[PDB]
RNA sequence: ACCCACUCGGCACCUUACGAGAAAUCAAAGUCUUUGGGUUCUGGGGGGAGUAUGGUCGCAAGGCUGAAACUUAAAGGAAUU
RNA sequence: UUCGGGUCUUGUAAUUGGAAUGAGUACAAUGUAAAUACCUUAACGAGGAACAACUGGAGGGCAAGUCUGGUGCCAGCAGCCG
């Protein structure tokens, strides 16, 4: 996997995580 | 040149900088964070006694192939569960379920030995008597 | 049982009752004699434990 | 030139492959009652290739029962022969 | 809470265990002087090293400087007394050139051998252990005793034991007894 | 026997050059190994190691054996020879010859007070080859060679009695280390020390005094 | 405006290194085991991970800061046939 | 001239021989507050089966075997490479 793609994936994951956190709040 | 300050009154900078750098040295970090006490199944100790849950054969890593004969132990001091390798050819049939066992480290300072994956500990003594002694037939296992 | 099979298999051969080695200073003396006094059968590269075959 | 069929000994069992797991592991439905996580032991990683619903001679691990060794493999004819001899409960169907 | 007793480790192991040449040398040395262990050799080496440390330190200080003049001189004197340095070499510079052989060639072992009384080193050692051999009418049990040069004139058998003329004892006596009523 | 190419060799054969000292002085190129033999009769040859050295071909791989040889007496003369051949014995032999050809002088000296007969090196000398830097330091009498066994052997051959070492870099690649050591040893001459300040004669070379004895006519 | 010669400052380049360097190469990447002109920042095997967490700055995307458990005998660099 | 005496030195044999001894025991006398033990000693106390040295290793690193059986990618070993 390209590093850039990995980074992108991570970012995507983090968005979801953020959303989850917001929901929890 | 040279990245460091040199001046006769620098001292403090040299000290603080050195301190900062020290944290990249893994052993030092371990010592200072105290990961030997907080993490690690042995509480920063050379040996630990545990009670045998079950006997588990573990398949070795590559180039090699052989079922290794390890034991799932729960330590007395904290209650943490660990895998422990039982050395020598017989020896696995000296252990049995619900038996008190003395475990040492493997000899890699926390790291796994050889080809046995996820195993960090030896078995030294079963029910108060040395495994080696049993193996050589110098003493007998005094039941459980 | 999977475990400890090889040992079980092996023929129980007993140790030969030998003349005892002279332990201590005597042993050292013996060693010295074997090596630097006698200098017995030297190939150039001087061997310690040669195979009998 | 022909090969021979070898019967099970004490500590051994007739098994059938249920599914292909991976990493050199096979889920084996043993003709005993238990469906075990049969780890392929060294010798059969090399050349003796597995199928999908094939008959395998499994060596049972004495101390741990859910994990077991795989020793020998049989084709279809061999399986049929075994069935005839009454070694297997009759459901061994190999035609792939 | 009583005042602590001082110990000192008197030998030092080699920094590299299986240096083959070194090992062979050690073995040779042992053979020469009937040494029970490599430990004895190590002890000697340690002793030598201590001396060397002193000497080097002294050298590092200016010559004709008090400390050097004193301590170094004392060391030299000691060496001469023990008989390791020769009268030609009362120098402090020569102290560095000593080497292990000179200490081993000064044990109550080797000395005993070299004055007669023995027939080989092993025999001498045995005699020493066996409470034969006295220095100044004092029975010495110790093989590695370091003969003090002026006392080297006095090494003889004991007034006790046979060899130096007393009651035969043990085996000879038994034999005599056997002979007696037969 | 021997028949010499090169003038120097011829001279040596004649007996017009008595010692290698002259050669050293006039930096004359020794190109026949027999000269060395003639002039230094007492050379001990130490083989340091033999290692496989491989080349990939379309069919298999060509393996050759690298022989590393140190040569010397105990009077300030050392040679170092590296040779690769397919036969091992042959390689060794060639290496020996190479070492002989190389042979260099050493500036043996005292640590402090020139009591009698030099034991150490005269100066702190370094040699660098590859990554390996071998620092050699003048040691006090009766401290021995303090070196990695390879270097130690070389030192022994040279005739240095007492020396400290500080080998740094990847010393495990032994050949490089050896080379570095050799370089360091060489460096001992070529250091301008206050006991060498004063200007001397500049003698005519043995290649010029006996020019007529040179060349076969 | 050219032409020649010199001269400071600049963007570079060419050939040699007697110096460096693991080498590719480098007039600095030189004046370093013959080690010290002055200084700021950064790294200490590979993964886990620029992740978890806590700050803080952003409307948001994100940024700056930044672990450990555990895992592993290599990941890498320059050159070679 | 073929030996060989072996005049001189060495190692090896369940060959064999007188010597020496403390490890033990133990009268005593020391020691000691009283005792132990030491140091000193009358008496017993060495010949291989005893009065028996173990602990780890023998691919490399690293001293030491490509000896003999067994095992056959299993049992296991291996700090690392294996
Ligand atoms: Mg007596
Ligand atoms: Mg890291
Ligand atoms: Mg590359
Ligand atoms: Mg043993
Ligand atoms: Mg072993
Ligand atoms: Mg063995
Ligand atoms: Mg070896």
């Amino acid at each position: 996997m390209r590093a850039k793609w990995r980074k992108k994936r991570t970012r995507r994951l983090k968005r979801k995580r953020r959303k989850v956190r917001a929901r929890s709040k | 040149g040279k990245g460091k300050p040199r001046g006769l009154n620098s001292a403090r900078k040299l000290r603080v900088h050195r301190r900062n750098n020290r944290w990249a040295e893994t052993t030092y970090k371990k010592r200072l964070l105290g990961t030997a006490f907080k993490s690690s199944p042995f509480g920063g100790s050379s040996h630990a006694k545990g009670i045998v849950l079950e006997k588990i054969g573990i398949e070795s890593k590559q180039p090699n192939s052989a079922i290794r004969k390890c034991v799932r132990v729960q330590l007395i001091k904290n209650g943490k569960k660990v895998t422990a390798f039982v050395p020598n050819d017989g020896c696995l049939n000296f252990v049995d379920e619900n038996d008190e066992v003395l475990l040492a480290g493997f000899g890699r300072k926390g790291k796994a030995k050889g080809d046995i994956p996820g195993v960090r500990f030896k078995v030294v003594k079963v029910s108060g008597v040395s495994l080696l002694a049993l193996w050589k037939e110098k003493k007998e296992k005094p039941r459980s | 049982a999977r475990a400890g099979k090889v040992k079980s298999q092996t023929p129980k051969v007993e140790k030969q009752e030998k003349p005892k080695q002279p332990k201590g200073r005597a042993y050292k003396r013996l060693l010295y004699t074997r090596r630097f006094v006698n200098v017995t059968l030297t190939n150039g590269k001087r061997k310690m434990n040669p195979s009998p075959s | 030139p022909k090969r021979e069929l070898i019967y099970k000994e004490e500590g051994q069992e007739y098994a059938q492959i249920t599914k292909m797991l991976g990493n050199g592991r096979v889920e084996a439905s043993c003709f005993d009652g238990n469906k075990r996580m049969a780890h392929i032991r060294g010798k059969l990683r090399k050349k003796v290739w597995m199928g999908q619903g094939d008959i395998i001679l499994v060596s049972l691990r004495d101390f741990q029962d859910d994990q077991c060794d795989v020793v020998h493999k049989y084709n279809l004819d061999e399986a049929r022969t075994l069935k005839n001899q009454g070694e297997l409960p009759e459901n061994a169907k190999i035609n792939e | 809470p009583r005042a602590p007793r001082t110990y000192s480790k008197t030998y030092s192991t080699p920094k590299r265990p299986y240096e083959s040449a070194r090992l062979d040398a050690e073995l040779k040395l042992a053979g020469e002087y009937g040494l029970k262990n490599k430990r004895e050799i190590y002890r000697i080496s340690f002793q030598l090293s201590k001396i060397r440390r002193a000497a080097r330190d002294l050298l590092t200080r200016d010559e004709k400087d008090p400390k050097r003049l004193f301590e170094g001189n004392a060391l030299i004197r000691r060496l001469v007394r023990i008989g390791v340095l020769s009268e030609d070499k009362k120098k402090l510079d020569y102290v560095l050139a000593l080497k292990v052989e000179d200490f081993l060639e000064r044990r109550l072992q080797t000395q005993v051998y070299k004055l007669g009384l023995a027939k080989s080193v092993h025999h001498a050692r045995v005699l020493i252990s066996q409470r034969h051999i006295a220095v100044g009418k004092q029975i010495v049990n110790i093989p590695s005793f370091m003969v003090r040069l002026e006392s080297e004139k006095h090494i003889d058998f004991a007034r006790t034991s046979p060899f130096g003329g007393a009651r035969p004892g043990r085996v000879a006596r038994k034999r005599a007894a056997a002979a007696g009523g037969e | 026997g021997w028949v010499p190419v090169t003038k120097l060799g011829r001279l040596v054969k004649a007996g017009k050059i008595s010692s290698i000292e002259e050669i050293f002085l006039h930096s004359l190129p020794v190109k026949e190994f027999q000269i060395i033999d003639q002039l230094l009769p007492n050379l001990k040859d130490e083989v340091m190691n033999i290692k496989p050295v491989q080349k990939q071909t379309r069919a298999g791989q060509r393996t050759r054996f690298k022989a590393v040889v140190v040569v010397g007496d105990s009077n300030g003369h050392v040679g170092l020879g590296i040779k690769t051949a397919k036969e091992v014995a042959g390689a060794i032999r060639a290496g020996i010859i190479i070492a002989k050809l190389s042979v260099i002088p050493i500036r043996r000296g005292y640590w402090g007070t020139n009591l009698g007969q030099p034991h150490s090196l005269a100066t702190k000398t370094s040699g660098k080859c590859g990554s390996v830097s071998v620092r050699l330091i003048p040691a006090p009498r009766g401290s021995g060679i303090v070196a990695s066994p390879a270097v130690k052997k070389l030192m022994q051959l040279a005739g240095v009695e007492d020396v400290y070492t500080s080998s740094t870099g990847s010393t495990r690649t032994l050949e490089n280390t050896l080379k570095a050591a050799f370089v360091a040893i060489g460096n001992t001459y070529g250091f301008l020390t206050p006991n060498l300040w004063e200007v001397q004669a500049l003698t005519p070379s043995p290649m010029d005094v006996y020019a007529d004895y040179a060349t076969a006519s």
